RNA sequence: UCGA
DNA sequence: GCATCCGTGAGTCGAGGGTAATAAGCACAATTTAACACTTTTGTCAAG
DNA sequence: CTTGACAAAAGTGTTAAATTGTGCTATACTGGGAGCTGTCACGGATGC
């Protein structure tokens, strides 16, 4: 299975809660060319190449490991949407 | 409830009443523009017959033709023998003709359809893939993800842009390590669904790894192949694809096979050991 | 064969009302979902373990 | 060598396996047949029942046409040169009238052109629209009287009546309960007393023959109605059955007539007068209900039922109910009777086109040379052939395939019952059905009984009767007597079975097999009256090939069957080393093969022609089609088995068949089979293979298929087939030869163009990007634009066939507005590829996973290795055990290699199969023994395991134990990649197995976006269409119980058919950007419009009920 | 692996003065074991020519330098009357077993 | 051809909002940009 | 030819009821997401291969082939706009897709759209 | 611009169904047999349904975007891309009123 | 009509 | 209320398959379309 | 980049040839026409 579920599953009450988590962020992940995330170079998940070995572009996994350390936060009715986008498209190009 | 009366018969746009050729050259087109033609024939006559002072009796006739006409141009059949295509025995379809039934415009393309990016293939056994893994067929794959392989290759040099991607695949089945191993590139990470038919345990579709692997085939894990209603008597199985990064979570959190292993009915296990398996262990 | 074709019709047929069955009951419950955690309803009903044998 | 086996013996062959599609339509033939002595049945009664034509009596104009005969001959072209032209294998036929005037008394006579009516080929299959067809048989309850306890009253009996279908009205005599009867016919209830108005009776006749039965007298009395007379109450029933016209008297004499005196529309079958007449215990002649004499309708058939049905609800005996799907009160409709009938009813539309034309006119000019029609008969004729039910594609899969299909019996289709009404008795099994029909064969889908194959020894008369031989016998006397015995003739006698102890030609235990109406009994040396002559004919052809077959389980045998039906060619291929030595005249009544026609002696060879001069001093020869393409793209090919020269005698096979090793069909091969769960890769009915053979090509075809394009003129001018593009690279133009054609055994990519063609694109201005783009390159807009025509993903290989023929050219005709049209076949070889069909005649189905190489595999002590490793699980839950003794008869027969026909129920048996075992045995340890070799220590290890279980009987040595294993079916293996043994013995063999026709070269497909359907912009579907899957409604409702709610949004919006969502999904997955959310399903749309039509107020609200924009800017006005 | 003949179309087109089509004489090829006598030659080519009423084997080849047939004996193809058949085939070295269709 | 009612895109769950750490703590300041007003 | 009518999209074809004729035929009246992404290709790729043009050849070779409104201006035009006789414009084109055309025939980037 | 949560349904009425209408279909015919172009008033006319080609009129004095919706006088087809051909409707006026079988043959017969 |  | 009729349904995807054939006529007015003549525009060329 | 010259592309004006739309024919023609079947279950209106 997917590495780290049992503890993501355990984390929101619902099963569907942790979807809508992992894709927000990892589309926002896809936004920013990966400098947001609170993964360090260690924590990078790297992917196996045979050419070289990179870090993988999927959006999905990098989610997955960034809720597995708990750096992030998710909530409903956080901030309102206005300023909540607007500073989020300005840290990064 | 006057409206039920209803004097001017509103027109169905033209493009959806298509008439148009083939490479044969002959026309083509519905039957609801027959049925029109038709209608506005006999309301045409009758207003010609009205003014000029026709006998009654012809224009009653004439009003009773137009009242059948019309209702045949919406229920045809609800009164009498349909009104065919002359000479054979095909009825005009009307639009609650197309409305209701099987194949209409409802359950056919409202609550299923046809859908891009997909396509399926016969099934083979996978005694080494995971729970989380799929055979996908090389070439299938190919012209599955050409828009990822594009940005792909766009990316990772060879060829400058998009479109000198696209005519350097389509062209010349010159499969050459350039793309069997960027696509490779992409593939990691997100994955697709596989259904057989039919689908009657949500489990009847559930979504692995795809690996490429050569040949026509398919591979799947053993175990769920039983939840699939599937044996390897040479059935098929179809494949899609969840493209937005959204529907992909969805499709990696609860639509993957290697996540829901209970029976959603019985609450017991769904892919516990079978056949071959069983055989061996208790041996 | 007399037998055995006759059950093999049988469970085709079947098949077919297995399909009827099922889209019927996809057109009823299905506006059904769970939504409020817990509703407050104080209403249960029991079920019992024990099965009385008939003519035992 | 070839040893064979059984004991029954069969005393008479199988009567040719052609006939009934070739024989029952010859019938209808007549050809050879003199135009004045014929058979006034068949085509002649299409004649004499449309003829003579009149219009008048003696009167102002007079006019009558009487019949004279119609020339049979003059086929057009030969079959080949037809299936090429995409023209019907026709001829025409001309018949010869004569116009008599009712005044002058001055005979006319003239002969005239019908048209084409299609003729029937060799084998049995038409060829229409240049495509090999085949008329499959029908199947319906034979017209006559027929008797069932009433549906409606407890313990009353009802009767019913029928002719021909649509020939003539449903008739029933039920007893309603009032007491009183009413018979009722299309629809309505009237009293049985009704009817006898002018049938002839009164008040006496009547109470004449009432109470000659019982308590019936009553119920066919009344008073009210029967004081009146026949022309008198002839307007009541007239008066009700039909308020549409009003009510006369005259009209009462004529409305009336056509329903039953009228022999046209009345007409009842020759079989229906038959079985009726000797059923209700009467006679007559006309096939009508009551004649037309001289005002008022005598009676003939009325009377009979009434005495019939009457005496049955009395109960006296031997007036029974006659038994419903009984095959003695069922017909079969064949080739003859169909093409006729269609004739009569389509002449009887030309008649419409006779007697209304000739008057219109003056009788002065007038012959009919000007008042004969054709398309009326013609193109009813034309009509018959392709969209009625009962004529489609001919199964070219295989020679077996057209054969057997050929000989499948349909209900279904005009006038038969349909897939809407259907019971358990419609499709079930007969009692007596026995050697008539195959108990099994048939599809395995909702068509389980519904289309059944035909038997063997079973034959059709012309009154569709089916009759099954038997074998008569006097007090343990076995007759030469081959008894035909009709099935409610069977239903009569005792018969015995083809099982019976047979000795000395005379009865041997006094208890013996038998039976009455399908009621098994035993029985004694004197009540024997019939028996069998063979089992044989209780199965279908493809059911017969299956040896043991009495161990395999009905399920798995129809599915080895039909899937025997699925095969396809093979080079290599192998009849089966054990069979039911059946395929003899298998390949002989195919019609695929080239024998001896008489004795003589060959010349030459030549794989294109073998010439052969004959015994009788003339030369002739038999040229050969080799690798020709079939209708399933099957490839056809005859393999010349004789050498240089040689004298044969008649009947000697000189060339092979698709399938046809030395005279024998060869599906599959007979390969080294061994069984057990390997590395769980066969789990679950799959396969697995060797490379071994792969080498060796054992399981390799061919496929073939068609290729065409149109050079159609358009309504901006004519294109053409060349060899010029604007922007085509020389890369591109390599393979066409001169003209712009792929030459001859040229390798096609599934890109490759095999026929160009040149068109001009409708002028419109470029885009402005498309302006400038094409200003800096500075090309050339040129007019004509590339139309030409690639090939499809999948297909790909060298090309034979090609063909081209445009307009004007000699014997070909094209479609009104097209200018060339070109035919290319592309020919592939097909080696068996990973996860195709494979299966065995004992009905066990797979796919071919992971085919393992030379290298590893299962061997034995000589080092063989083994083809497949078949897993042991499908056999017990779908108890199969023919192909267990099979391979138990091919372990032991590959080291002697002698065949064996075991045929259905008779055949070999444990002992025999034992003692060749031991046989074999015997001389393999002889093999090892003076080869300096002894037993293995691994195989005493095996053997030693085995022991444990009481496997191998102990206190033998290993020599004997490894002799009782062997017998077993089960040897000692060893595993090809560690080279350790199996902890146990392991079946092995020569079994036979077969290449299905799914290939996954072809079922797969894939695509990214393709085009849209017109209607609603809703992807394509299809294969060879370009198109994706379509997500079901249970497929969404899954889709939603594992709560992926996008996924399904996205699929049934951006994926599908959404208006921007799918164009802005690819510009984003293209720029690697996520895809945006979608609007409209543009379905949805379509919907709403539709609604709209319906002037159905279509309103979309908001959050608060407000109008909201579905179409943008669209419908504003 | 590979074979020519001055007469034919493609892998099926029969030859006229030879019995076995095409495809059968090439099963009559895979079946054919030939060694050379040097471990340095790659490649090679062969030359077959058969007239008249004759019949077709390995041995009937023509011979050469590096070049040994183990079974002359192997029939080919039985030529009927006249039959008139030019040949030629390279017979190269490599190792395992590759298809025709993924070697060009 | 919407957004279901439920399932990830229920009206429950869909309105779940996610930050990661810096981005969180630079909203979670901006906020206090408008107490001087 | 003209005989002939159209034909009926409700013919049912093959053995069944279920399989039509109507859904069958392709869509090519409309864009397609490859041939929208295509367009939108040569128009963005020639939007940057503008630039490397003469500030005044460029704007005056978006008239000449139609560019700006899509309507195509004549050499009068684009002279009556730059204050230029219209043989000037000529020339200008002459040399603008001239150099356009080494930049090309270098580049290779647009070399696709050959058809 | 506006989500839509809600889908109504109701009666069109003649004036309503002739607000949608952006014409009278008159001559009951489908195009010409020679131009193959929408026939004056034919069902298929681009006249009043919308364009036979995207963004252009008919007879050709306006064929490109810079006329946007700009009704041509020479032929008086709006501007515009053929799309509307399949969202703009039509309407025939019918000398004598009639009812619609719907709620006439149905079960509960609203009219009855 | 045939696979599953 | 009791028997007896119109009315509405009835399994999944697919593979292919497919192609076709009735009807009066004649003069004449009204336009439509094809033809032709010729003015103007525009693109090219020689050469400032 | 500019002026005059000039070929062809293109614009426009006027007609000939085609295409198409209309009206009428006078011995007397005066109430169609074609058939089809071998369910089954339930719900509703309707005739008992
Ligand atoms: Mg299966
Ligand atoms: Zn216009």
């Amino acid at each position: 299975a997917e590495p780290g579920i049992d503890k993501l599953f355990g984390m929101v009450d619902s099963k569907y809660r942790l979807t809508v988590v992992v894709a927000k962020r990892a589309q926002q992940l896809l936004r920013h060319r990966f400098k947001n995330t609170v993964l360090e170079p260690e924590e990078r998940p790297k992917m196996r190449t045979l050419e070289g070995l990179y870090d993988d572009p999927n959006a999905v996994t990098w989610a997955m490991k960034e809720l597995l350390t708990g750096r992030l936060f998710f909530g409903e009715n956080l901030v309102p949407e206005d300023r909540l986008q607007k500073e989020m498209e300005r840290l990064y190009p | 409830p006057e409206w039920m009366i209803l004097e001017a018969v509103p027109v169905l746009p033209p493009d959806l009443r298509p008439m148009v050729q083939v490479d044969g050259g002959r026309f083509a087109t519905s039957d609801l523009n027959d049925l029109y033609r038709r209608l506005i024939n006999r309301n045409n006559r009758l207003k010609k017959l009205l003014a000029q002072g026709a006998p009654e009796i012809i224009i009653r006739n004439e009003k009773r033709m137009l009242q059948e006409a019309v209702d045949a141009v919406i229920d045809n059949g609800r009164r009498g023998s349909p009104v065919t295509n002359p000479g054979s025995e095909r009825p005009l379809r009307s639009l609650t003709d197309i409305l209701s039934g099987k194949q209409g415009r409802f359950r056919q393309n409202l609550l299923g359809k046809r859908v891009d990016y997909s396509g399926r293939s016969v099934i083979v056994v996978g005694p080494q893939l995971k729970l989380h893994q799929c055979g996908l067929p090389k070439r299938m794959a190919l012209e599955l993800f050409k828009p990822f392989l594009l940005k792909k290759m766009e990316e990772k040099a060879f060829a400058p842009n998009v479109k000198a991607a696209r005519r350097m695949l389509e062209r010349q089945r010159d499969i050459k390590d350039e793309v069997w191993d960027a696509l490779e590139e992409v593939i990691h990470g997100k994955v697709v669904l596989l259904n057989r038919a039919p689908t009657l345990h949500r489990l009847g579709i559930q979504a692995f790894q795809p690996v490429l692997v050569e040949g026509q085939s398919i591979q799947l894990h053993p175990l769920v192949c039983e939840a699939f209603n599937a044996d390897f008597d040479g059935d098929q199985m179809a494949v899609h694809v969840p493209l937005s990064s959204f529907a992909q979570a969805e499709a990696r959190i609860q639509m993957l096979s290697a996540h829901n292993l209970l029976s959603p009915a019985s609450g017991e296990p769904l892919a516990k050991p079978s056949r071959d398996i069983i055989l061996g262990l208790y041996y | 064969s007399h037998g055995a074709r006759k059950g093999g019709a049988d469970t085709a047929l079947r098949t077919a009302d297995s399909g009827y069955l099922t889209r019927k009951l996809v057109d009823v419950a299905h506006e059904i979902v769970v939504r409020e955690a817990d509703c407050g309803t104080t209403n249960y009903i029991s079920v019992p373990l024990f099965q009385m044998d008939e003519v035992t | 060598e070839i040893k064979r086996f059984g004991r029954i013996r069969e005393v008479i062959p199988l009567p040719p396996l052609t006939e009934i599609q070739v024989e029952s339509y010859k019938k209808a033939l007549q050809a050879d047949v003199p135009p004045e002595k014929r058979e006034n049945v068949g085509i002649q009664a299409a004649f004499k029942e449309t003829f003579p034509i009149e219009e008048g009596d003696k009167g102002k104009g007079g006019l009558v046409l009487d019949f004279l005969e119609y020339r049979i001959g003059d086929p057009p072209f030969s079959q080949d040169e037809c299936r090429e032209k995409d023209l019907t294998y026709q001829a025409p036929l001309y018949a010869r009238l004569q116009l008599i005037h009712k005044d002058t008394g001055l005979i006319k006579e003239d002969e005239v052109f019908l048209g084409h009516l299609p003729l029937m080929t060799e084998d049995g299959s038409f060829i229409i629209n240049g495509a090999d067809r085949v008329i499959v048989s029908q199947i319906h309850r034979s017209p006559g009287v027929y008797f069932t306890p009433d549906p409606a009253r407890p313990g009353r009996y009802i009767a019913s009546i029928i002719p021909l279908p649509k020939r003539g009205p449903w008739i029933d005599l039920e007893v309603e309960a009032s007491g009183v009867v009413t018979m009722k016919v299309n629809k309505r209830k009237f009293p049985l007393v009704l009817l006898l108005r002018v049938l002839g009776y009164d008040q006496e006749t009547l109470v004449r023959e009432l109470s000659a039965y019982g308590d019936l007298v009553q119920g066919l009395l009344d008073e009210a109605v029967l004081a009146m007379r026949p022309e008198e109450a002839m307007v009541r029933l007239f008066t009700l059955l039909r308020p549409g016209d009003p009510p006369k008297k005259d009209k009462a004499l004529a409305y009336l007539f056509g329903l039953l005196a009228d022999p046209k529309r009345y007409d009842l079958g020759e079989a229906g007068r038959y079985k009726a007449e000797e059923k209700l215990g009467v006679g007559l002649s006309g096939r009508t209900l009551v004649r037309f004499e001289d005002g008022e309708f005598k009676d003939e058939v009325f009377l009979p039922t009434l005495r019939y049905l009457f005496a049955l609800t009395a109960g006296v005996p031997g007036h029974e109910v006659d038994d419903i799907d009984h095959l003695g009160n069922r017909r079969i409709r064949t080739v003859g009777e169909l093409m006729a009938d269609q004739f009569r009813v389509g002449l009887a539309r030309l008649a419409r086109g006779v007697r209304e034309r000739m008057v219109m006119g003056s009788p002065d000019t007038l012959t009919p040379a000007k008042l004969v029609n054709s398309r009326p008969l013609e193109a009813a004729l034309r009509e018959f052939f392709s969209r009625s039910q009962l004529s489609q594609f001919k199964d070219e899969t295989n020679p077996l395939s057209s054969l057997r299909h050929k000989r499948r019996i349909s209900a279904l289709g005009p006038g038969g019952l349909t897939r809407e009404r259907a019971g358990f008795d419609v499709r079930d099994v007969h009692r007596t059905h026995y050697g008539r029909i195959c108990p099994v064969e048939t599809p395995e889908g909702a068509n389980i009984g519904l289309i059944t194959s035909l038997a063997a020894y079973a034959r059709v008369d012309a009154l569709g009767f089916i009759r099954t031989p038997y074998r008569r016998v006097k007090n343990g006397v076995v007759t030469e007597e081959v008894v035909y015995m009709t099935a409610s003739e069977e239903d009569r006698y005792t018969i015995a079975q083809a099982n019976t102890p047979l000795e000395g030609d005379r009865i041997a235990t006094d208890r013996v097999v038998a039976r009455r109406r399908g009621e098994p009994v035993i029985v004694a040396p004197e009540e024997v009256e019939f028996m069998d002559v063979s089992p044989k004919q209780v199965f279908s052809l493809n059911t017969n090939l299956i040896p043991f077959l009495e161990h395999d389980d009905a399920n798995r045998a129809l599915m080895g069957s039909n899937m025997q039906t699925q095969a396809v060619p093979l080079i290599r291929a192998q009849a089966p080393v054990v069979m039911t030595g059946l395929e003899e005249r298998v390949v002989r009544d195919s019609l695929a093969a080239l024998y001896a026609e008489e004795d003589g002696e060959v010349v030459k060879v030549d794989g294109t022609r073998i010439a052969v001069r004959y015994e009788d001093g003339r030369l002739v020869e038999h040229p050969l089609r080799r690798y020709a393409r079939s209708n399933q793209g099957t490839a056809f090919d005859q393999r010349p088995r004789v050498r240089v020269g040689q004298r044969v005698k008649k009947g000697d096979l000189l060339a092979d068949g698709p399938a046809s090793e030395e005279g024998f069909l060869a599906l599959g091969q007979n390969v080294l089979v061994a069984i057990m769960p390997f590395d769980g890769y066969n789990f679950e009915d799959a396969i697995v293979i060797s490379e071994e053979l792969l080498k060796r090509d054992f399981y390799t075809s061919i496929h073939i298929e068609r290729y065409e394009i149109e050079a159609r003129d358009t309504k901006l001018g004519p294109e053409r087939i060349t060899r010029d593009i604007p922007h085509l690279s020389e890369a591109a133009l390599r393979d066409l030869d001169e003209e712009g054609i792929v030459r001859i055994g040229a390798e096609v990519k599934p890109g490759d163009i095999l026929v160009g063609r040149t068109s001009f694109k409708g002028e419109q201005e470029p885009s402005p990007e498309e302006r400038l783009l094409r200003s800096i390159f500075g090309e050339k807009a040129r007019d004509v634009k590339d139309t030409s025509l690639r090939v499809p993903p999948g297909e790909g290989g060298i090309v034979v066939g090609r063909l081209r023929l445009r307009r004007g050219d000699p014997g070909v005709e094209l479609k009104p507005g097209v200018r060339e049209v070109v035919r290319v076949f592309v020919a592939q070889k097909r080696k068996l590829q990973v996860g195709d069909k494979l299966a065995n005649r004992h009905g066990n189905k797979g796919v071919v996973a992971k085919i393992l190489p030379v290298e590893d595999m299962p061997h034995l002590p000589d080092g063989t290795p083994v083809d497949v490793i078949l897993n042991p699980l499908g056999v017990p839950s779908r108890m199969n055990l023919g192909q267990i003794l099979e391979t138990h008869l091919g372990l032991a027969g590959y080291f002697l290699g002698q065949r064996y026909i075991s045929p259905v129920f008779d055949g070999a048996t444990e002992p025999e199969i034992k003692e060749l075992l031991a046989e074999a045995f015997n001389l393999y340890f002889g093999k090892r023994q003076g080869e300096g070799f002894g037993v293995d220590k691994r195989e005493k290890e095996v053997l030693a395991r085995a022991e444990k279980l009481g496997l191998v009987s102990p206190g033998k040595s290993p020599e004997e134990q490894l002799k009782e294993l062997f017998d077993l079916g089960k040897v000692v293996l060893y595993d090809g990649r560690t080279g350790e043994p199996f902890e146990g013995p392991i079946v092995v063999g020569q079994m036979f197995i077969m290449k299905l026709y799914h290939m996954v070269e072809d079922k797969m497909h894939a695509r990214s976006t393709g085009p849209y359907s017109l209607i609603t912009q809703q992807p394509l579907g299809g294969k060879a269409q370009f198109g994706g899957q379509r997500f079901g409604e249970m497929e969404v409702w899954a889709l939603e119980a594992y709560g992926a709610a996008h996924t399904l949004q996205e699929m049934l919006t951006i994926k599908s058919d959404d208006i921007e969502g799918r164009n802005a999904a690819y510009q984003a997955i293209i720029k690697g950007e996520d895809v945006p959310e979608p609007s409209v399903p543009e379905s949805f749309r379509v919907l709403v419009k539709e609604l709209q039509a319906l002037a159905l107020d279509v309103q979309t609200l908001d959050e608060k009920d407000n109008p909201v924009d579905i179409f943008e800017g669209l419908a504003s006005k | 692996t590979s074979v020519y003949i001055e007469d034919v179309l493609h892998e099926f087109s029969t030859i006229p003065g030879v019995k076995e089509d095409v495809v059968e004489i090439i099963l009559n090829l895979k079946e054919l074991v030939v060694r050379f006598l040097d471990p340095k030659m790659a490649s090679t080519t062969l030359i077959l020519r058969a007239e008249g009423p004759k019949e077709v084997r390995a041995g009937d080849f023509t011979p050469s330098a590096d070049v040994e047939i183990m079974n002359p004996d192997l029939h080919i193809a039985t030529l009927e009357e006249g039959g008139k058949l030019y040949m030629e085939v390279r017979v190269d070295r490599g190792v395992g077993y590759v298809p025709a269709e993924r070697h060009g | 051809g919407r957004l279901i009612p439920a399932g990830t895109g229920s009206d429950f769950v869909r309105f779940t909002q996610v930050v990661d750490q810096r981005t969180l703590k630079a909203i979670e300041e901006a906020r206090k940009e408008a107490v001087e007003a | 030819k003209i005989a002939q009518e159209p034909v009926s999209l409700e013919t049912p074809i093959g053995d069944e009821k279920d399989s039509f004729y109507g859904d069958f035929i392709p869509d090519e009246n409309l864009p397609s997401p490859v041939e929208a992404a295509a367009q939108s290709l040569l128009s963005e790729e020639l939007e940057k291969a503008l630039s490397k043009l003469s500030e005044r050849e460029a704007m005056v070779l978006k008239l000449r082939k139609g560019l700006i409104d899509g309507r195509e201006h004549t050499l009068e035009e684009v002279g009556a706009y730059f204050g230029v006789t219209r043989e000037r414009i000529r020339q200008i084109e002459n040399k603008a897709l001239r150099k356009l055309k080494y930049h090309e025939s270098r580049t290779r980037k647009l070399r696709d759209f050959l058809e | 611009k506006k989500e839509v949560r809600k889908v109504r349904i109701a009666l069109a009425s003649p004036e309503k169904i002739r607000s949608w209408s952006y014409g009278e279909v008159e001559k009951p015919e489908t195009i010409n047999y020679r131009t193959l172009k929408p026939e004056r008033d034919g069902l298929f006319d681009e006249r009043i349904f919308g364009p036979i080609k995207d963004y252009e009129c008919a007879c050709g004095k306006y064929k490109r975007q810079r006329f946007e919706g700009k009704v041509c006088e020479r032929c008086g087809v709006e501007v515009t891309r053929s799309i509307v051909r399949r969202y703009r409707m039509g309407h025939i006026e019918l000398a004598t009123p009639a009812a619609h079988i719907w709620f006439v043959k149905d079960v509960p017969s609203k009219i009855g």
